[PDB]
């Protein structure tokens, strides 16, 4: 049995605004490795994350994984 | 009397401890961390205090985590001075326990301590 | 207050019980046990529940003495004035697995699992919040968020490095009715038994 | 952050009097801590001159004891040098710093001037 | 005047590997020794206090200790550039006194 | 009352007692109405001016009670042992450092220890106890004080001309209020009993930790909100006491010649920046010290203060004369 | 303990009492038992466990 939620969030990050929003998401976790490897990163004091992609990523699957997830369980 | 396992404490580690029914803070300071606590203007300050006098080794800070204001217990590695930030009423403290924003009238206050080994006897 | 240190709003899913004339699904609720005794047990306390409590809600008179009586609580001494075990009664209350605070914190890098009997109130959305704190642990610790020893990363918890680690992996739990033993089908049922525990 | 500005004749004529200035930023010279003098010598070698506190006492060096003169204007967060009766042997760049005092780890200067490199000499300079 | 006997009189080094100066208090000392540093350019910073312990920002490679008399200055890697002149100083009392130093170039 | 048994106890009188769990969430949610309608009651008091002569002591005493009814429900929650109780008693305690010199110990003892321990939730109930009858007491100053003078009016002139006995009409009246009253009481207690309650709560208490999100009660929320908004200890304290004591300068301030702002546009106008002010400061209460909150409380805690002491002599002495011009030859 | 201080005895006196016997103690880092000797907090033990 394929997860009932895993799937349903699945199939959501491949919808036009999950495409949208995954990638966002990308190019700033790109950005992140880039501004790594130089030097002295770890005194570069206020350092990028991407926590604040990530969470609206996870509102539009939650908007839409949580309506829906429950009918597909016991 | 209590008694803390100095070792026990990884550097730059935040440790409470049940001392007197408050709780006691002892942050293991960096030297970044000792340097901003003693580069600082006494007069930017509402109780204005030399870091050193507040600390016997630099590199421990010891003091009674109660939050000066109305008494509460300040969230540490916290507020807007590397500190702690009490959520009660918006005291600030930073990285020497002082009082930076906020209604409280002082600095976390500093108790009695003595260090034996790696043990600090905080009575 | 950055979104990192609230944490993320758990959403609104569809429980059974929702509603102003909603008993719970007393069948989760009987499922959500098990998830429990097999999982979480191990480091949970649950100790304002009674045993007997169960017995007309989850399970049957003796389907709780049975598990009662799996367990050795303290009883009073003989006539020398010596300890002695005794197994459990209807009359008592589910043991923790920990012996005192500091075992539960050696066992756990120092952490303090928290008694679940009052969590579905002892925290804002509960039951969602339950459900989602733990159907979101994400694959990585998100681009740039660096993760303390022994610390995970949770979107719903508040700055998302909870010490606890995640614990349901798809069926770890032998489902004994016959439900498809998932993670969001063994969470939305401790969720519903937890539901019940603290209401 | 905390500074330590040098500024003064560093070009002084013998039998007379150096006299240096350290002007501080980021940091008061009455809260606390010592403020000190120090001369890096021809030879590449240090030495300590004296300080005043952060209450203004004066712990001079004994082998320039009777030479010198250590003093502070508040209002303007600033130590002075006053060296009386320059010989040549006085000659090596001069160093303002700030030293700490704690019980556990006593003193230690972290806070230091930029140089000043004074020269006893009989020449002339358009003042 | 407690003399402190700096040593090697200055010994350069290769570029990739360590070093170690060190120190000789012409009295017990108490720890009381701290490690300066100035390059070519003449500033002069804290690196070591107390005989063992690192200023704000000098690298972890940094190391120095001693005890009753004698102290060293550990370094571990000379890469990036270490380049300086690497002083002594004693403050278990008055008047403190710095070392000779140990310059340290290239070889 | 124990401090190890009772924040076990509230559960057992949930889980255990019958009907137990419908004792607490009672007592808990009416606490909450009887603030409410106690808001309510003060507003239509000041929206009438019925706080005025010859009302001033009715008005006063009630004052008086406000008071007791925030120190008896503030007990009854330190008596729960959760959390916001543990730390709630704390500051509570601690506004008395505020008094020079003394100040430290009249909290010590007060606490009858080093901290929030033992002998304080033990004599936080005993206190609990006691303090209700002093306000029924009081309410029966409060009813003499009424009765001597007898209710005003929505229109704010003399009622002897047209009074009728309050059997059987606002009897059967009041008893309209009741049951609905008693409907959303319902409402809430059988279906949102933590609607209003902070979860925060259901955490035994903890003297090393406080928790992170320091919501206190709603009905002290617009008084949280003007203690913060003073970046002074000993100041911050007196303005919180001040924003209730402030309520009694009321039939001074107000300067008219008629009671009510029935037929006072400009007093209606302010009145509801009032109310609406007091709403907002309460939301403010709620949200961190984070900006620009702190600047939102500290304009709105003006505003509430100056509300009584300036607006409204300012206003009504203006509409004294709108009265005479706005009518008369010269 | 204490309350005999200034009545029957004097401090240590009533500390050396005090001592003679292992009161029940907090647990270690790992949860489990420990004794320890008396303070002047303390109760007169009784002969008998119960
Ligand atoms: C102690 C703290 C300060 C005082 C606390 C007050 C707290 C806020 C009060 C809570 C809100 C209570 C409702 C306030 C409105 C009073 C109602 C009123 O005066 O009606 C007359 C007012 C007009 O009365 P009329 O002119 O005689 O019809 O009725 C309204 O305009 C509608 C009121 C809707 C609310
Ligand atoms: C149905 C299964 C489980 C559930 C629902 C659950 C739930 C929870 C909850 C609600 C918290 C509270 C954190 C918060 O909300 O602030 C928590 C923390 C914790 N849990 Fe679990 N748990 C489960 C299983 C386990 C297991 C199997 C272990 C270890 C073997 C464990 C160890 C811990 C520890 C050490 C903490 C402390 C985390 C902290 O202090 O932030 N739990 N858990
Ligand atoms: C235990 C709380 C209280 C009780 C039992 C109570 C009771 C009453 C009752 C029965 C009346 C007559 C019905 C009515 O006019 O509403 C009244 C009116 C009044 N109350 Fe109270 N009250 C309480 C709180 C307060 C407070 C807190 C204040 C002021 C701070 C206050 C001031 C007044 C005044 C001035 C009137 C006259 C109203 C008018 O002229 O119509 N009362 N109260
Ligand atoms: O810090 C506070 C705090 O300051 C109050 C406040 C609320 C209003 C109180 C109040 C006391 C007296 C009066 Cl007349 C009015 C309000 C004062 C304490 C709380 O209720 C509280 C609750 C739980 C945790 C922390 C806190
Ligand atoms: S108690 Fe810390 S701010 Fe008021």
């Amino acid at each position: 049995v394929t997860d009932q939620l895993e799937d349903l969030r699945e199939h959501f990050k491949n919808t036009e605004e999950g495409k949208a929003l995954v990638h966002h998401y990308e190019e700033c976790a790109e950005r992140v490795k880039i501004q790594q490897q130089q030097p002295g990163y770890a005194d570069l004091e206020h350092k990028e994350d991407c926590v604040e992609e990530f969470f609206h990523l996870q509102h539009y699957l939650d908007t839409a994984t949580a309506p829906r997830l429950f009918d597909k369980l016991k | 009397k209590v008694e803390v396992n100095l070792a026990a404490i990884p550097l730059g580690k935040n440790v409470v401890v049940k001392w007197q029914g408050k709780p006691v803070f002892i942050r293991h300071r960096t030297p970044h961390e000792i340097q901003e606590a003693n580069s600082v203007d006494m007069s930017a300050l509402k109780d204005p205090q030399t870091d050193a006098d507040r600390v016997k080794d630099p590199q421990w800070l010891i003091m009674l985590g109660i939050c000066t204001h109305l008494g509460c217990v300040p969230i540490g590695e916290a507020g807007d001075f590397g500190g702690w930030f009490c959520p009660c009423h918006g005291s600030h403290y930073d990285i020497s326990g002082r009082i930076r924003k906020g209604p409280a009238p002082l600095n976390l206050e500093i108790p009695a301590y003595e260090f034996d080994g790696d043990k600090v006897i905080v009575g | 207050m950055t979104a990192a240190e609230h944490g993320l709003h758990a959403p609104a899913y569809a429980w059974s019980h929702n509603g102003p004339f909603e008993t719970f699904d007393h069948a989760s609720i009987r499922r959500g046990y098990q998830v429990y005794r097999e999982v979480c047990a191990a480091c949970h306390s649950l100790d304002r529940v009674a045993w007997r409590t169960l017995v007309g809600v989850s399970h049957t008179n003796e389907e709780v003495r049975n598990m009662a009586e799996e367990f050795e609580y303290d009883d009073e001494p003989d006539e020398q004035g010596n300890p002695k075990k005794r197994p459990g009664k209807l009359s008592d209350y589910i043991p923790g697995p920990y012996p005192n605070e500091q075992a539960a914190r050696a066992a756990n890098q120092g952490a303090l699992p928290p008694d679940l009997s009052l969590i579905v109130k002892a925290r804002h959305g509960g039951c969602d919040y339950i459900f989602s704190l733990l159907t979101g642990y994400p694959d990585e610790p998100p681009a740039g968020v660096a993760l303390p020893p022994g610390s995970n990363y949770n979107p719903y918890f508040p700055g998302g490095s909870i010490a606890m680690a995640r614990v349901l992996f798809d069926d770890m739990v032998e489902y004994e009715d016959g439900t498809p033993a998932t993670t969001s089908q063994m969470a939305k049922d401790v969720t519903t038994f937890l539901n019940w525990c603290a209401e | 952050e905390v500074k330590l500005q040098e500024s003064g004749a560093g070009l002084v004529q013998p039998s007379q009097s150096l006299s240096l200035t350290c002007s501080v930023t980021g940091y008061s010279i009455t809260s606390g801590y010592y403020w000190n003098w120090i001369r890096l010598f021809p030879g590449n070698k240090l030495e300590w001159v004296g300080y005043i506190s952060n209450v203004g006492d004066n712990n001079y060096n004994p082998s320039l004891k009777d030479r010198l003169s250590i003093t502070r204007d508040t209002s303007k967060n600033q130590f002075f040098l006053k060296l009386n009766s320059v010989t040549t042997e006085d000659t090596a760049t001069y160093y303002c710093a700030r030293s700490e005092y704690y019980s556990v780890t006593g003193y230690a200067m972290d806070y230091w001037g930029q140089g000043t490199t004074v020269t006893v000499s009989s020449a002339w300079r358009h003042p | 005047d407690i003399e402190l006997t700096q040593t090697p009189v200055s010994l350069a080094a290769s570029l990739g590997d360590r070093v170690t100066i060190s120190c000789r208090a012409s009295q017990d000392i108490n720890n009381f020794l701290n490690w300066y540093q100035q390059k070519p350019d003449g500033t002069i910073k804290l690196l070591i206090y107390y005989t063992s312990r690192l200023h704000a920002g000098v690298p972890s490679r940094f190391s120095g200790s001693g005890s009753g008399t004698d102290y060293s200055l550990t370094i571990s890697n000379l890469e990036p550039e270490d380049i300086a002149t690497y002083f002594c100083q004693h403050h278990i009392k008055f008047p403190w006194t710095f070392g000779a130093g140990t310059k340290l170039e290239i070889k | 009352s124990n401090i190890e048994l009772a924040f076990s106890s509230v559960e057992h009188i949930m889980r255990d007692v019958h009907n137990g769990y419908i004792l607490r969430y009672l007592h808990a949610n009416g606490a909450s109405f009887f603030f409410m309608v106690m808001f309510m009651h003060m507003a239509k008091g000041l929206y009438y001016g019925s706080y005025r002569s010859p009302r001033v002591t009715l008005w006063n005493v009630g004052v008086i009670i406000f008071i007791l009814t925030i120190a008896t429900a503030f007990l009854g929650y330190c008596c729960v042992y959760g959390q916001m109780s543990h730390w709630g008693a704390t500051v509570i305690t601690n506004l008395f450092s505020a008094i020079p010199f003394v100040g430290n110990d009249i909290v010590s003892w007060l606490w009858g220890g080093f901290s929030v321990s033992n002998p304080t939730i033990q004599r936080f109930f005993a206190l609990h106890y006691l303090v209700p009858f002093i306000i029924a007491a009081m309410v029966i100053m409060h009813l003499m004080a009424l009765h001597i003078h007898g209710s005003s009016n929505p229109l704010g002139i003399t009622g002897n001309l047209d009074r009728i006995p309050m059997h059987s009409y606002f009897i059967f009246k009041d008893l309209v209020t009741v049951f609905l009253f008693m409907l959303i009481l319902a409402l809430f207690v059988f279906y949102s009993p933590n609607t209003l309650g902070h979860p925060d709560n259901y955490i035994p208490g903890n003297p090393l930790v406080t928790p992170a999100s320091i919501v206190p009660e709603w009905y002290l929320l617009p008084f949280y909100a003007i203690l913060r908004s003073i970046p002074d200890k000993l100041l911050g304290v007196i303005t919180m006491f001040a924003a209730i004591l402030v309520l009694l300068v009321l039939p001074f301030t107000d300067r008219s010649v008629v009671r009510g702002n029935t037929f006072k546009v400009l007093s209606k106008f302010f009145f509801f920046i009032f109310v609406f002010n007091f709403v907002l400061l309460g939301q403010i209460g709620a949200c961190h010290v984070e900006v620009p909150y702190v600047l939102m409380g500290q304009i709105a805690t003006f505003i509430y203060f100056a509300y009584f002491l300036i607006i409204v002599p300012v206003i009504s002495t203006i509409e004294n004369v709108l009265f005479y011009i706005g009518r008369v030859n010269k």
